[PDB]
């Protein structure tokens, strides 16, 4: 995970807002899976009770 | 009307200018002179009249 956080103050100040009254912060990364052995996957679908 | 306010959200509001002014004097040339010959100080009765 990588996390990008900005406080309120001169980080946040710029042409756009001269005052910098905001703040962010944002989470992002990458995931995949390879699957080798499809069949060493086992899948039972049912109904379940209430 | 024209009070600078401000909101939490800040921005590109309450912009302002600057001026200033040149002022500016000249000198001038000034002169005059007077004449005489010799007789009019060697003759005169009064030796200090120059």
């Amino acid at each position: 995970f990588t996390v990008m956080t900005k406080m309120p103050g001169k980080e946040t100040a710029d042409r756009n807002d001269p005052y910098g009254e905001t703040g962010f912060s944002s989470i992002k990364w990458y995931y995949g899976i390879l699957v080798k052995r499809p069949e060493r996957l086992a899948l039972i679908k049912t109904v379940a009770p209430l | 009307s024209k009070l600078p306010l401000l909101t939490e959200n800040g921005g590109r509001v309450n912009r302002v200018g600057f001026t200033r002014i040149a002022r500016e004097g000249s000198i001038h040339k000034f002169g005059f002179f007077y004449e005489f010959t010799q007789e009019s100080i060697d003759f005169d009765s009064d030796d200090g009249l120059m």
